[PDB]
């Protein structure tokens, strides 16, 4: 997300890592999209242009969404 | 942790968590449902 | 000039297209004698292909941004420009031909249910009642009209079948 | 004992039941109340149990049935050789086919049509063909149009014959039972009389007509000068030349020396290299054996002399111990029911159809037929086809005996009813092997595509990681390579080149190349005996359960095809044998569409190519090795990497083929209406279009009604697999024609 | 005649003289005219 | 359930005896087809951690052989509780 | 049961409905006497229910959570190795994200 | 003299069985009769020993043979092993919950061997005795892998 605010342009969001332990070698490899090191999924939701349009900067922000939101649930 | 003390995840976490949620957490719902399923009276 | 569409006598895709049809068509004509029968058909279709460019062309019709002709779907639009015989005229001559069928079904209808096991006329079909029908619903619109005024087209709905609900 | 029984004049000639449409039936004879009646009229039209419970009227009527399609079938041969004899180029297809396309179909000019008469090539414009008229043209002696134009007017003349033998055979000079019911002299008559006199003319045809007009075919020589084939039947002369044995002049045939005729009745394995196709020789040899064959066994049954074996005392005796009575009854139920033997004889025609797809791939017996691969994949595909619906109608059949015909007095403990005994064990037994093979084959499938995705090639089941190597398949395959050498040491070569170590081509395209085995044929082969087993399944089930069932005990007298028994039970819809004949219909579509897949990809990446200098190349990359393991494989390298040429057919002319495709696609996607949905819906919505049509006076006579759930079935089965066929037809014929 | 002519006048005759009738027709029409698409006169 | 249940009489392994005794030393092709038969298991012992490859001819005897056998025993089989039963 | 043609009595319905045990012995200890205490004290602390369900779960649980902790990257399992470089830019038809 | 060797099992026409000589040959009835799961004097724990030790020594190979590390030496014959022992507890997870259901009623009919003479109750058609053959079962898989895995290490021939 800090990566995705400093280049919204050319950085894609990212939805959450992927850890499956039955993926190859070359499966995690081709699988580091985003300017990352482990195995990430590109997400097409969304709520990345959604937070930052919001105000939304640091990834503190959205971890303080997190568990207020759990909170309330 | 610093910015993240909220929810602190450490490095092994998917690791760690993968696992019992796609192998623990199934047998245990499986075995609970079997034993609310099968229940006589 | 409606809807950013040009005419099709003043269209370069338009043309463009003619002459894209007449280089293929030109194509096979090299692989046969002129002397030969598929050389007097595919000449013939070059004919019928030019003959179609041409009367497309300068009879109102208009074409954008592909070459190919569009129609004029709105009355009035298609009547201030002379766009009417593209769906308006069709429309009426499509409704006269509707109105026709369905009155000598009606009139088919009507005259077999007031007969002995009407059940069978449906499969077994009389020549001569239902080609006098046939020649005999020309004026359909007239006769609709009448029958609407007077209830013979309708029928009130307490001997109709209806739902239970 | 054998004797002609035959009744005169039983029905009147006249229109009398032509006036009113429903007379077969007293059920439709009342008159057409709903909109059902039209389709009970054309269901129970053919339905002749139904009509009477006499067997005697029913074989009468069946045989003039059997009369009236082969009037049918012979006016289409009739039209298509008038079709070879006046729109056609065969002519310029003989003096050239391995550039010339042939083409039959001519179009007319009147709505932008004459994009689809192809220039085929010859100066000739038309619709290219696919059924191979030409190679068989070309094998059967054909030179001018003129032969054409006869054989269609004799084609046409013994259909009005046989029309006008069904009409006298059932209204003038009716059999009686007895006379259908000569078993033994029917076999006889269709032994010796039918296939051994058809195989003997056709011997003497090939060895008097086509053996001559193909050896000077092949030799260079123009057809225009080659003579007419009654010039090599009257004269010794002519034939001596091209045949030195015909100086002898059947002196060999009655002195014993038949190896003197190793000229022209020659045994040879392969394919002639000039042609494409087998030996002319070997063909007239081979039917002059069949002949003999069916002669020999034209005379095993006995009739009217004494000799000869009786049908009832052969099943009778034989009987062995785990069976209990053997075979005690039967010839009582084949004698006796119409649908058992329509069952046999529909079963075994579907397997022989079968059998000659695979041996018309296998060995082509027609000159330039492997060279043109649209006529050998349409013929393969077409007979593939023809033989699953015999199969699948013979399981319907079968069921409708067991249903009507089938009774508990002449069976005990026969075989029959022994198989009713032990349906269930049947049932479970191949259950269990249809689970097993559907696992071990579709999984392995999934894996393999598993394995492709997670990127993981090592761990798949491929030729480069471990593998699955059909041992059996290609041991066969090496033993009938090196059968020439041992054990048939007369043969010049293998039977066929699935197995050879050379490739022949005919103008610069391969004709037939050894075909390699590896693990994704095994896969495949594996999937189809899956899918021949599930559909045996679904087909055996139904006839078994037919009479009763645990579910349902009273089926017997509920008909064969009733929609169901009500919701009871938990609801037995689909319960009748008639519904598991429509479930197997759309599993045979399964079976062999993936069949066909396998055979076009096949071929197309191992067999079918033209040849160049350095090696053969063919016509795709060679990648049925490395992508028909997987299922996206599979998609992406057929059904993808294929196809392209339908899509951009149109402007050109195979653009019928894309338009016959969309087709297809719009009524394969419009069965699911009548497969998905049921009555009461759409009765309803009847309902209100007829309130519709009330409320201003055009209520017809007759009550609309919705489709029956047997007949919105047959309607949704019926579309589905017309669609589906065309489908493939299209997409075939369309990748075939633009490449090949 | 009466007999034959009574089968004749049955609807899958009468489902081959109006769908012979209307097909010729449009025949016909598309070949001695070409294919237009504007009822311009 | 009456343990005579396929019945195991040593008359009908006699009939196991004439087959080599038939198809071996009767010369035709070579020597013999059971002939070729032992010529072949006697070659294929020679590589005992392998075994016979997809060219070789060892597996068409053997189950020609074979084939031959199991024919000549279930005739023999048959015939012989056929006359016992009275079946022929 | 079963005198010339019965196969029902009512009093031993046992036999009526068809229950047959097929293949059914009552041989005790066909082992050897000093195999069996071996394993019986092998099964008694786990031959409740309870305790055997537990240790399923203690064996499971403790397993399950030792792959990926410790189970994973000691076998060198393809998943917690890293990427060496794959896979930081796509689009084929430009814009070349990331 | 038919010899009818297909017949109905008891001379009872009615029920499910007929008796075929894939059951009534004495040489298969002596060999299914003598397996554990038949031998019903013995305590369902001693069945379910040799029924675990039996299945978990069968259940090694293919997880050593076909798994995703069998080209890695040395690792490949610990991983099917562990894999064959998670395997084990897995099934004995499930024997363990098919004894919870299907014995939480009373059967109360006999088995009726064959000629009569049927003891009281089978001790595997009650609840604490599937109990205890599911802890066999556990036991015997443990001991059959641990064996597998042993035989693996010391060997004169492949694994
Ligand atoms: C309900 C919405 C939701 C969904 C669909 C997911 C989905 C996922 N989470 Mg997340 N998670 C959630 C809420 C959710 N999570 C919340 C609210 C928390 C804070 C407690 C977490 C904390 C969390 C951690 C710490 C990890 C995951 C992981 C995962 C992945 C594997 C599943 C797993 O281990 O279960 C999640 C396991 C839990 C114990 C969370 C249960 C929370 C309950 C409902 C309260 C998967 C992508 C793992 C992974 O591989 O990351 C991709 C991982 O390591 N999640
Ligand atoms: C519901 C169907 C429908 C629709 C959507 C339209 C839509 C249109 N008509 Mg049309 N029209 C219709 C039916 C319809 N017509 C029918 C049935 C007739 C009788 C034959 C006409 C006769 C007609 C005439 C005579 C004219 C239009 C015009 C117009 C356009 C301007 C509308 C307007 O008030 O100016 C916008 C006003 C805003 C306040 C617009 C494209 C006019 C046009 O072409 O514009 C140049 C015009 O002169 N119409
Ligand atoms: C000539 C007879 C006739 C007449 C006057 C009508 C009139 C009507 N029908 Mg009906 N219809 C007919 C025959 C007829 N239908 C037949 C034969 C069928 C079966 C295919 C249907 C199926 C049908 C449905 C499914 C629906 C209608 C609906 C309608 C209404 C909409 C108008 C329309 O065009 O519908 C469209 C009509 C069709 C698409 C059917 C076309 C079939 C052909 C043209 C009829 C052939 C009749 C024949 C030539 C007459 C014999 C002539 C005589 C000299 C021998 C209207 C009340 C709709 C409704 O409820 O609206 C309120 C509706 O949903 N109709
Ligand atoms: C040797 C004598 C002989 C021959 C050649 C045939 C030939 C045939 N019979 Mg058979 N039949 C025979 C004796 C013979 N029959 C006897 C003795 C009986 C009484 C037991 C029957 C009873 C019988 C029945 C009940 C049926 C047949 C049918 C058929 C036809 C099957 C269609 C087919 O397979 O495609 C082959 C197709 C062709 C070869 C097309 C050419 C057909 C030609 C014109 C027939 C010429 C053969 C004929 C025997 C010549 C003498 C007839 C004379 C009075 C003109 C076939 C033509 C079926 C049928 O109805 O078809 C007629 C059928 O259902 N047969
Ligand atoms: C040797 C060939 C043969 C013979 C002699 C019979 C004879 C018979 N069968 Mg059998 N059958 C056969 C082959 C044969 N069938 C095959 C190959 C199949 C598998 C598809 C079946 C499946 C079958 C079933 C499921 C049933 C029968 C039934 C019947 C009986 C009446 C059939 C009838 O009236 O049809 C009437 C004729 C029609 C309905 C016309 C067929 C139209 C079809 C549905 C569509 C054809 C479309 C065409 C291929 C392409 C045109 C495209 C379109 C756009 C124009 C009769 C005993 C029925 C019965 O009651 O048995 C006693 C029955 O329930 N048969
Ligand atoms: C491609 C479509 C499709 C598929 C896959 C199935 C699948 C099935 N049908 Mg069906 N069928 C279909 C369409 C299909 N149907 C349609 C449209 C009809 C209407 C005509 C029918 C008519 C029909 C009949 C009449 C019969 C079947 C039967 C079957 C079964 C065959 C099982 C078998 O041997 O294969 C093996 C199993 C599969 C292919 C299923 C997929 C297995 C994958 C590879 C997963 C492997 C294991 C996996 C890892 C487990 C996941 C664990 C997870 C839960 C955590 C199966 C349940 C038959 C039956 O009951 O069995 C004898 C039967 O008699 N079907
Ligand atoms: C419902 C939609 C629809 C419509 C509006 C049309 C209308 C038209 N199409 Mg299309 N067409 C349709 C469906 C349709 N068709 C379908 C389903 C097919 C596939 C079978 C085709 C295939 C098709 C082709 C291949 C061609 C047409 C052509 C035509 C024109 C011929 C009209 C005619 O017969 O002369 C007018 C007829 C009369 C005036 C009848 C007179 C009756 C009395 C006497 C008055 C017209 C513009 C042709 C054309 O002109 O191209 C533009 C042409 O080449 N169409
Ligand atoms: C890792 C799992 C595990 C655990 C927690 C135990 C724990 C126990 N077992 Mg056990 N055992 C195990 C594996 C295990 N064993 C294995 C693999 C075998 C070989 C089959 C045995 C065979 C065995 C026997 C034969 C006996 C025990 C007994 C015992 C108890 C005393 C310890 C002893 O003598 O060991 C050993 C204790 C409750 C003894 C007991 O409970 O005595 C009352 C007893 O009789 N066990
Ligand atoms: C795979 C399917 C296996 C079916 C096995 C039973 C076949 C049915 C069966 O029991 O048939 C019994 C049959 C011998 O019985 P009989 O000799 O008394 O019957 C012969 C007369 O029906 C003639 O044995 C075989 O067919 C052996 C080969 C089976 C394969
Ligand atoms: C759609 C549908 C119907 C309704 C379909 C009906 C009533 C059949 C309609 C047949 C029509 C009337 C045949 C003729 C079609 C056209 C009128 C032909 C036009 C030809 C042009 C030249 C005009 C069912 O009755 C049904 C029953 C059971 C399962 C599924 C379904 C189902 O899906
Ligand atoms: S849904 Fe139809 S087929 Fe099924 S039980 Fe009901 S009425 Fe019968």
């Amino acid at each position: 997300f800090e990566q995705w605010v400093t280049d919204p342009i050319h950085v894609r969001p990212i939805a959450h890592a992927i850890w499956d332990p039955h993926f190859g070698q070359p499966a995690v490899e081709a699988f580091t999209r985003g300017g990352a090191s482990g195995p990430v999924n590109i997400a097409t939701s969304g709520v990345y242009q959604w937070w930052y349009t919001i105000g939304l900067r640091s990834n503190q922000e959205l971890y303080v969404s997190s568990v207020f939101l759990a909170l309330v649930s | 942790a610093t910015e993240g003390y909220p929810f602190v995840p450490p490095d092994w976490a998917p690791a760690l968590f993968v696992p019992l949620t796609g192998l623990v957490l199934p047998a245990v719902g499986m075995a609970w449902a079997f034993t609310y399923i099968q229940k006589e009276r | 000039d409606i809807a950013g569409l040009t005419p099709c006598s003043e269209s370069k895709a338009y043309n463009k297209l003619e002459r894209k049809e007449l280089k293929v068509l030109d194509k096979r004509l090299k692989k046969y004698e002129p002397g030969s029968a598929p050389y007097l058909a595919l000449q013939a279709t070059k004919e019928r292909t030019e003959n179609r460019f041409k009367t497309y062309a300068k009879q109102g019709l208009l074409c954008g941004n592909d070459g190919l002709p569009h129609l004029i779907s709105d009355p009035g639009l298609a009547l201030r420009f002379n766009h009417a015989g593209e769906v308006f005229i069709p429309t009426f001559g499509f409704l006269y031909v509707a109105g026709y069928i369905g009155h000598v079904g009606r009139q088919y209808i009507i005259l077999s249910k007031e007969d002995a096991k009407p059940t069978d006329k449906e499969i077994i079909l009389d020549v001569p009642l239902a080609l006098k029908l046939a020649f005999q619903g020309w004026a359909w619109p007239l006769a609709s009209i009448q029958e609407l005024r007077n209830g013979s087209l309708l029928e009130k709905d307490e001997n109709i079948t209806v739902s239970p609900r | 004992k054998v004797k002609i029984a035959v009744d005169r004049n039983p029905v009147e000639t006249n229109f009398e039941k032509w006036a009113k449409p429903g007379h077969f039936s007293r059920a439709l004879a009342k008159g057409p109340n709903t909109t059902t009646w039209i389709w009970n009229l054309h269901a129970d039209a053919h339905d002749f149990d139904n009509h009477t419970s006499d067997l005697e009227e029913i074989s009468r009527k069946v045989f003039s049935a059997h009369f009236g399609q082969l009037g049918i079938i012979l006016i289409w041969l009739s039209g298509m050789y008038f079709h070879g004899a006046r729109f056609s180029n065969y002519e310029g297809w003989l003096s050239d086919p391995t550039h010339i396309k042939p083409s039959a179909q001519v179009v007319w000019p009147i709505v932008g049509q004459e994009i689809l008469n192809g220039d085929v090539g010859g100066g000739f414009q038309g619709i290219q063909i696919t059924s191979g008229f030409f190679q068989l043209w070309r094998a059967s002696g054909i030179t001018s149009e003129l032969q054409l134009y006869s054989t269609a007017i004799g084609g046409l003349v013994l259909a009005a014959a046989c029309f006008f033998a069904g009409w006298f055979h059932y209204h003038k000079a009716a059999p009686k039972l007895e006379w259908f019911q000569n078993v033994e002299s029917m076999l006889n008559h269709h032994l010796a009389g039918l296939l051994g006199l058809g195989s003997l003319a056709w011997a003497g045809h090939q060895i008097h007509v086509s053996l001559p007009v193909n050896k000077l075919l092949d030799a260079g020589v123009d057809p225009k000068e080659i003579p007419l084939p009654h010039e090599f039947l009257l004269n010794q002369s002519i034939i001596a030349d091209l045949y030195p044995s015909f100086s002898k002049g059947l002196a060999p045939f009655f002195t014993l020396n038949w190896a003197e005729y190793s000229d022209f009745l020659t045994f040879k394995g392969g394919l002639n290299p000039v042609t494409g196709g087998l030996w002319l020789s070997d063909t007239a040899h081979h039917h002059l054996a069949i002949a003999v064959l069916f002669l020999v066994a034209g005379h095993q049954y006995r009739t009217n002399w004494g000799i000869g074996h009786s049908i009832k005392d052969i099943l009778e005796s034989h009987k062995g111990p785990f069976t209990g009575n053997g075979h005690a009854g039967l010839y009582e139920i084949l004698t006796t029911s119409w649908h058992a033997q329509l069952a046999i004889n529909l079963a075994l025609f579907g397997s022989l159809s079968i059998i000659v797809a695979h041996h018309m791939y296998a060995m082509p017996p027609y000159p330039y037929l492997a060279t043109d691969y649209g006529t050998q994949l349409s013929l393969f595909t077409h007979h593939m086809w023809i033989g699953g619906f015999c199969v699948v109608g013979a399981g319907a059949h079968a069921a409708i005996f067991m249903v009507r015909d089938y009774d508990p007095t002449n069976n005990y403990n026969n075989l029959l009813d022994r198989v009713i005994r032990h349906r269930d064990a049947i049932i479970s037994h191949l259950n269990w092997v249809s689970i097993f093979l559907g696992f071990h084959s579709f999984g392995l499938y999934i894996h393999n595509d598993t394995m492709s995705a997670l990127g993981r090639p090592q761990d798949m089941f491929s030729d480069t990681a471990i593998q699955l190597q059909p041992v059996f398949a290609q041991w066969i395959q090496n033993t009938h390579f090196t059968a020439p050498q041992l054990t048939a040491p007369n043969a010049l070569a293998a039977t066929s080149l699935t197995w050879g170590g050379d490739v022949v081509a005919v103008g610069g395209k391969v004709a037939m190349m050894p075909i390699a085995l590896g693990t994704s044929d095994f896969l495949v082969h594996h999937i189809h005996a899956f899918t021949i087993h599930v559909t045996v399944l679904i087909l055996l089930k139904g006839v078994l359960f037919a009479r009763s069932s645990r579910l349902i005990p009273d089926k017997a007298n509920l008909g064969f095809r009733f929609p169901c028994d009500g919701p009871g039970r938990g609801g037995t819809c689909q319960v009748s044998a008639w519904d598991h004949v429509f479930l197997g219909l759309f599993w045979m579509y399964n079976s062999l569409s993936i069949v066909i897949f396998h055979f076009s990809w096949k071929m197309q990446s191992d067999v079918w190519g033209t040849v160049t200098d350095s090696g053969v190349s063919h016509i795709t990359g060679g990648n049925f090795a490395q992508s028909a393991n997987t299922i996206n494989g599979w998609l992406r390298d057929f059904l993808w990497a294929q196809s392209s040429q339908v899509i951009q057919s149109y402007g050109s002319a195979l653009s019928a083929y894309g338009l016959m495709f969309l087709g297809a696609h719009f009524v394969w996607a419009f069965s699911l209406m009548f497969l998905f949905s049921g009555r009461g819906y759409w009765q309803e919505l009847i309902e209100s279009i007829v309130w519709a049509h009330n409320k201003l006076r055009v209520a017809p006579s007759i009550q609309p009604r919705a489709l029956s759930i047997t007949q919105g079935r047959a309607v949704g089965v019926a579309h589905y697999l017309l669609g589906g066929i065309a489908t493939t037809w299209s997409f075939f014929l369309a990748r075939i024609i633009a490449v090949g | 005649m009466k007999d034959f002519t009574t089968y004749l006048s049955t609807a899958p005759v009468v489902g081959l003289g109006w769908a012979i009738f209307t097909s010729g027709l449009l025949i016909e029409i598309n070949r001695f005219f070409p294919d237009p698409l504007v009822f311009s006169f | 359930n009456w343990l005579r249940v396929d019945p195991i009489v040593p008359a009908i392994s006699f009939v196991g005896w004439t087959l080599p005794s038939n198809i071996g030393t009767s010369a035709l092709n070579g020597q013999s087809l059971f002939g070729a038969f032992y010529e072949s298991i006697g070659q294929n012992l020679a590589h005992w951690p392998t075994g016979p490859a997809l060219d070789d001819k060892f597996w068409l005897y053997m189950v020609t052989w074979h084939t031959g056998l199991f024919i000549v025993m279930l005739l023999g089989q048959v015939g012989v509780q056929g006359k016992k039963q009275g079946y022929w | 049961y079963g005198e010339q043609s019965k196969y029902f009595d009512l009093q031993d319905l046992e036999n009526t409905t068809g229950a047959w045990d097929l293949y059914g012995v009552d041989e005790k200890k066909r082992y050897p006497g000093l195999q069996e205490e071996f394993f019986q004290r092998a099964t008694d602390a786990v031959s409740r229910r309870e305790a055997l369900n537990g240790f399923v779960a203690l064996t499971g649980v403790a397993s399950i959570a030792l792959f990926g902790l410790k189970g994973a990257s000691t076998l060198e399992l393809p998943i917690t190795k890293g990427p060496r470089m794959e896979k930081t830019e796509n689009g084929k038809g430009g814009i070349l994200r990331s | 003299k038919p010899q009818q060797v297909i017949q109905p099992i008891n001379g009872d026409p009615f029920v499910g069985m007929l008796e075929t000589p894939v059951t009534s040959a004495p040489i298969v009835a002596n060999y299914l009769s003598n397996l554990p799961a038949y031998r019903t004097g013995v305590a369902p724990n001693l069945r379910g020993v040799e029924i675990g030790l039996a299945h978990g020594f069968l259940l090694a190979g293919p997880f050593i043979k076909l798994g995703p590390l069998r080209d890695v030496p040395g690792t490949a014959e610990v991983v099917g092993c562990m894999s064959a022992a998670g395997l084990v507890l897995i099934l004995a997870l499930c024997l363990s919950l098919y004894g919870n259901a299907a014995f939480q009623n009373q059967p109360s009919m006999g088995k009726k061997t064959l000629s009569g003479r049927p003891l009281p109750q089978d001790p595997l058609m009650s609840e604490e005795g599937w109990a205890k053959f599911a802890a066999g079962f556990t036991v015997g898989g443990l001991s059959g892998v641990a064996w597998a895995y042993i035989l693996t290490q010391i060997l004169p021939y492949y694994s």
